[PDB]
């Protein structure tokens, strides 16, 4: 048996993964996903993606879980920088553009995008931040363009020696080796607050059978046991909000 | 006005420790990518380590776990802590500002690190006496470690001088000659003194080189 | 780990010649190849970043091209001030690595060495060793053969020689060869001779002395 909320909206992952224009990594986008049902199997079975690193979850278990909110962050980077979109990584991108937390729960999804994102004379639309005094915090976004003072002399918004524009362009070109080609990245962030879950897989609810040994699934809590009526107050049915005691068996 | 001045080099025994520093002007060290690059005597260039503005560090595999890069913002100084030093760590050590990682656009003049269990020795200075254009000089023999500086007549005599690269004798000590060609009519009248200076010891020596009678 | 194969390792050209150096990377490094110039005893100076861009101050005679694996560094009309060793570097992929370097020498007209010989000082004989010095002054090209003779017996294995860097004005080289004996051995013989072969000499030149005289 399987008890999920009665959410029915489709989660708008299409306009994230399939958007025609992507953000620069220093200016990465975030789409907040809530109150909807997403079919992650479209994602974790697709052949479009070249990386699918999931932390704190296994990608194929994703159609049996629920979360409070999902965040979808997206941007473009070089190919050989994809490895830096990971917890604990260091470098220009992970320290100064997009940083993941210690305890990240989510998936990093990426695919080569040379056809869409490189131009013949170089696509200078896609930038990254090269200079910054301090590290970004996890999931922090800085889009400032103040001239970077590398020396003691103030810059007064005039760039010159020891006075650098903080952003640097990738200049993607079609003949670039694969590690210098642009990749589109989507980071899925599965958030689990103490609240009703609003983003679920597409698994269909069945009848709530009590008083009997059953394999169950309550918003992602999977066990084998007998659900009975419970006099405790504070697993709870999503649809009916009723408390159920669990006793094990086989 | 920009400057990078390394210090702290010297002779140090294998297994020992040493800290290089690199004082900066005009660059704020804490606002820059900063690198250490080294050069073994008469050899090419090897990058050592890198410090990001934000604190990230990278090390060449050959020094990882033995060297540590750091800074002191107030003194505007970069450090390189060296531990468990090895023969093949001997090299000249440069600090450089990196306009972006490893883009070394401004280098200090370097500090020389000699890794050896050999002892410090000051040189003996012997004269190479002449017999226009006669030739004379100074033999600077049996010192350690490098370097030695040689001037002639406290800086005044400067044209025609040749101070040679030091060479390592089979004994493990260095030696070099410094020679000069002068008008042979000026001999007997003009005084010729080479000023040998060996900073690794506290040795200075001046040698009158006069025609052997 | 990327390897930077630099070609050629040495080069000899004349003032105004067009000097080309190449560098091949063992992997695609896109455009992240820089070029450095090192003069003797100095620290490297960045001349070209990102395959083709000229650091401010750098004469337009210097240039570079390439993307991917094959890079070119060009000096358009070679100048005296350009005697140096030049290095390429890929600075994008950890760890950054340098090419082996290209030593660049100015070509000029043949000049014979002026040869001198210096007997050991009496002061040094007090200490148990005799150094005999032979000086080849201001010659070109660098190839020079020095052969030591002690009572007409050729010495092998007890001399060391050392060559100056090419002169800024002269563009010539200077060499010193030092022969080392014990006082005992030195006093057992009379004729001490230095024999010099060089392009600019029609036949070899000998300088000798008789011990004592
Ligand atoms: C993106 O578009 C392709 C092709 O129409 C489709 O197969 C894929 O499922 C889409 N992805 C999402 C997340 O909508």
């Amino acid at each position: 048996i399987v008890r999920f909320p009665n959410i029915t909206n489709l989660c708008p992952f299409g306009e994230v993964f399939n958007a025609t224009r992507f953000a620069s990594v220093y200016a990465w986008n975030r789409k907040r996903i809530s109150n909807c049902v997403a079919d992650y199997s479209v994602l974790y079975n697709s052949a479009s993606f070249s990386t699918f690193k999931c932390y704190g979850v296994s990608p194929t278990k994703l159609n049996d879980l629920c979360f409070t909110n999902v965040y979808a962050d997206s941007f473009v980077i070089r190919g050989d920088e994809v490895r830096q979109i990971a917890p604990g990584q260091t470098g220009k991108i992970a320290d100064y553009n997009y940083k993941l937390p210690d305890d990240f729960t989510g998936c990093v999804i990426a695919w080569n995008s040379n056809n869409l994102d490189s131009k013949v004379g170089g696509n200078y639309n896609y930038l990254y931040r090269l200079f910054r005094k301090s590290n970004l915090k996890p999931f922090e976004r800085d889009i400032s363009t103040e001239i970077y003072q590398a020396g003691s002399t103030p810059c007064n918004g005039v760039e010159g020696f020891n006075c650098y524009f903080p952003l640097q362009s990738y200049g993607f070109q079609p003949t670039n080796g694969v590690g210098y080609q642009p990749y589109r990245v989507v980071v899925l962030s599965f958030e689990l607050l103490h609240a009703p879950a609003t983003v679920c897989g597409p698994k269909k609810s069945t009848n709530l059978v009590k008083n009997k040994c059953v394999n169950f699934n309550f918003n992602g809590l999977t066990g084998t046991g007998v659900l009975t009526e419970s006099n405790k107050k504070f697993v709870r049915d999503p649809q009916t909000l009723e408390i159920l005691d669990i006793t094990p068996c086989s | 006005q920009v400057q990078l001045v390394e210090s702290g080099g010297g002779l140090i025994q294998p297994g020992g420790s040493l800290r290089l520093s690199c004082a900066a002007s005009e660059f704020i060290v804490s606002s820059n990518y900063m690198s250490w690059v080294r050069q073994a005597p008469g050899k090419g260039l090897e990058w050592v380590s890198l410090l990001y503005s934000g604190g990230t560090t990278y090390y060449a595999d050959s020094v990882k776990g033995r060297f540590t890069i750091s800074r002191d913002n107030s003194k505007n100084t970069l450090f390189l802590q060296m531990n468990s030093l090895r023969a093949e760590d001997t090299a000249m050590y440069y600090c450089a500002r990196d306009r972006g990682p490893w883009l070394h656009d401004y280098w200090g003049q370097g500090t020389l690190v000699t890794v050896s269990s050999a002892s410090t020795k000051g040189p003996s200075v012997f004269p190479l006496a002449p017999s226009g254009t006669a030739a004379l000089g100074c033999l600077v023999k049996d010192y350690f470690p490098e370097p030695v500086t040689v001037s002639w007549n406290s800086g005044a005599l400067t044209s025609g001088v040749h101070t040679f690269p030091a060479v390592l004798q089979s004994s493990g000590l260095y030696s070099l000659s410094s020679v000069v060609t002068v008008p042979s009519s000026s001999l007997g009248t003009q005084t010729y003194i080479c000023n040998v200076n060996h900073k690794p010891s506290n040795t200075k020596v001046d040698k009158r080189v006069e025609p052997k009678s | 780990d990327i390897v930077m194969t630099q070609s050629p390792s040495s080069l000899s050209a004349s003032v105004g010649d067009r000097v080309t150096i190449t560098c091949q990377a063992s992997q695609d490094i896109n455009k992240y190849c820089n070029w450095y110039q090192q003069k003797p005893g100095k620290a490297p100076k960045l001349l070209i970043y990102d395959a083709s861009n000229l650091e401010t101050g750098v004469p337009s005679r210097f240039s570079g091209s390439g993307s991917g694996t094959d890079f070119t560094f060009t000096i358009n009309s070679l100048q005296p001030e350009d005697i140096a060793t030049y290095y390429c570097q890929q600075y994008d992929n950890l760890p950054p690595t340098f090419g082996g370097g290209t030593k660049v020498e100015i070509k000029r007209t043949v000049a014979a060495p002026s040869v001198f010989i210096f007997p050991p000082s009496d002061e040094q004989l007090k200490s148990g060793t005799a150094s005999v010095v032979c000086l080849l002054n201001n010659f070109y090209p660098r190839e020079a053969k020095v052969q030591w003779k002690v009572d007409n017996a050729l010495q092998s294995g007890n001399s060391q020689e050392s060559v100056t860097e090419q002169d800024s004005k002269d563009s010539t080289y200077s060499l010193s060869s030092t022969l080392t004996l014990s006082k005992a051995d030195y006093e057992k013989h009379k004729v001490y001779a230095c024999e010099v072969t060089h392009q600019g000499l029609s036949s070899p030149v000998t300088k000798s002395f008789n011990r004592g005289e």
